[PDB]
């Protein structure tokens, strides 16, 4: 094995405690996991952490008015050793 | 920030029940900080409706006072209204108007 | 294997580019390396990083005057997963 | 910050050599920013000494000017001094007075 994105579904109400998101009820946030090399190629050995983070589009209400917006860096899209 | 069910007026089958779920899928962030949750249940000779909204307790609603606003639960109290049976409650904990209770809790 | 302190000797002149340290010529700075658990017990999987960092005592000159002092967090003494 | 060999005056075996190492184990951070490195080589009828220090080029040293201070290398130049052979150089790159050069580089 190696370092990479692992799927992880997050439920807003159950896992984040957010009761105000109308849709979606949850989403694939994912996370980084996996072995990296002993040494570095440009303290401690390298770690498997997120590289590209993407945003998530949600729908919620303020008063009786629906609002569609997006939260940045909600989805781990790629991982890197470092 | 206060969260409340906010489906405005909807038909309901809540009747001859000690308590009822609002079945409202809209949980809203009240747009003004002092607003609390409200639920209004009414039955006329044709149907039953349940209204859920956020509302400022310093203001009348259907011309009545929201006297129970500090309460964490929505305990329905009857209001005199000709030609129908009218009950209302207000409360101030998140989604508290999702569960409406008739008469007092056991 | 698991996560722990790995010995690593650092030479001031050769590795840090510091030509002004009179003594010692270098020292064991060490580093953290090793597998950690998939999940967490109180993003990405846990990593092996330093826990306790100790200081190093060095001797150097300002003008013809010797000065003995200490640099903090120079020596990795223990590692932790997180 | 300028670093210089700073062993003050020491005996030396540097003689009849194009260049010499100072063999000074003390590399010092000069205490004042404008100081540069200096090396002084002298031979009397009894011995040879080599002096290494940091020194402000705006100030005389052994009553002479450090005219070559901007130079990165310590190029020894003779000074007239009765009863001995006296050479001196100054320079301003780290530890530059660790290598003293007699006559010009090839």
């Amino acid at each position: 094995e190696n370092c990479c994105v692992r799927p992880l579904y997050i439920d807003f109400r159950q896992d984040l405690g957010w009761k105000w998101v109308h849709e979606p009820k949850g989403y694939y946030a994912n996370f980084c996991s996996g072995p990296c090399p002993y040494l570095r190629s440009a303290s401690a050995s390298p770690c498997c952490v997120p590289q590209d983070l993407e945003p998530l589009t949600i729908l919620y209400y303020v008063g009786r008015t629906p609002k569609v917006e997006q939260l940045s860096n909600m989805v781990v899209k790629s991982c890197k050793c470092s | 920030p206060q969260l409340c069910k906010f489906c405005d007026v909807r038909f309901s089958t809540c009747d001859n029940q000690k308590s009822c779920m609002s079945n409202c899928s809209i949980t809203s962030i009240c747009e003004k900080p002092q607003e609390v949750c409200v639920a209004v249940w009414r039955k006329n000779d044709e149907n039953i409706t349940l209204e859920t909204v956020c509302h400022d307790p310093k203001l009348p609603y259907h011309d009545f006072i929201l006297e129970d606003a500090a309460s964490p639960k929505c305990i329905m109290k009857e209001k005199k209204k000709p030609g129908e049976t009218f009950f209302m409650c207000s409360c101030s904990s998140d989604e508290c108007n999702d569960n409406i209770i008739f008469s007092e809790e056991y």
